[PDB]
């Protein structure tokens, strides 16, 4: 799905800005 | 996982938060 | 230090789009 | 780290490789 | 709606893009 | 605003100018 | 100068995340 | 302004948050 | 069409990576 | 072109590399 | 050199909103 | 080149609309 691979790309740089030091880890399977 | 969650529904900073480390 | 914030922030991106199905832990310094 | 080695020096699509799953 | 969420994303880069030194606002409600 | 206006149908950059300071 | 560019791009992206529906205004130095 | 005090210095979410309407 | 615009974007930076020193050429019509 | 191809469909890094210079 | 890297990957979506459908060819130096 | 000329100076749109095609 390409709007689910589009979404999945806001969803990392958000977890980037909320995270920060701590790190975060992406798993869609 | 983060897909079925946040991506369906717009999540909540807080709701982010228990995507990381 | 704010370039380096500016360089991870493309580092996770470019990770993501790498790495795909397989998913990433991004450990910052 | 993948900061320290990517942030220094550019890296490529192989060396970005090494810190997926 | 996530769809109007991401539009809005780039939205905001196109509006930074195009104003400059002006600035601009955003205001979805 | 410009989420109806500027989301629903593309515009062009002279449109975006309506939303500068 | 073209960093301090690529920085308020950055921090427009970050004010549309942190502030949602309330929405902001940008105004650079 | 936002610029001087974030470019300079990296701001939290809730330094960012102060130029929120 | 928007998310056509949408997914452009991200076309451009995903070549942009995937190309690098050759360059790429962008061509909607 | 590549509109039609990787939009539609998620292109992999190698069909990507068929629009570098 | 990296902060290169990162201004080429703005450059590209700048020139993508620019072009339009008209399309560019991104050369690096 | 678009390099040697925008990362060292910031192009305007109007510089910028020199490279498409
Ligand atoms: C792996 O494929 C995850 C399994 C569930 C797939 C969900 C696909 C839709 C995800 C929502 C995307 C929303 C885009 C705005
Ligand atoms: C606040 O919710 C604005 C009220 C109107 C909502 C419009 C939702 C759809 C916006 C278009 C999004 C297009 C994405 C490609
Ligand atoms: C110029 O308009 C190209 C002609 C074909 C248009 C295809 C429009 C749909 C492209 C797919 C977009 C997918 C977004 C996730
Ligand atoms: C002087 C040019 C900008 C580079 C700043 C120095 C490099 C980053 C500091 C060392 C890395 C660790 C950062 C810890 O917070
Ligand atoms: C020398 C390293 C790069 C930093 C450039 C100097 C800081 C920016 C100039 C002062 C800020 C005002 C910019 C006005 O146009
Ligand atoms: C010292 C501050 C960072 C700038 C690095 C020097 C400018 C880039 C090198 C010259 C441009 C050609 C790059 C070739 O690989
Ligand atoms: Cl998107
Ligand atoms: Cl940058
Ligand atoms: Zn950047
Ligand atoms: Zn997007």
């Amino acid at each position: 799905f390409v709007n689910q691979h589009l979404c999945g790309s806001h969803l990392v740089e958000a977890l980037y800005l909320v995270c920060g030091e701590r790190g975060f880890f992406y798993t869609p399977k | 996982g983060i897909v079925e969650q946040c991506c369906t529904s717009i999540c909540s900073l807080y709701q982010l938060e228990n995507y990381c480390n």
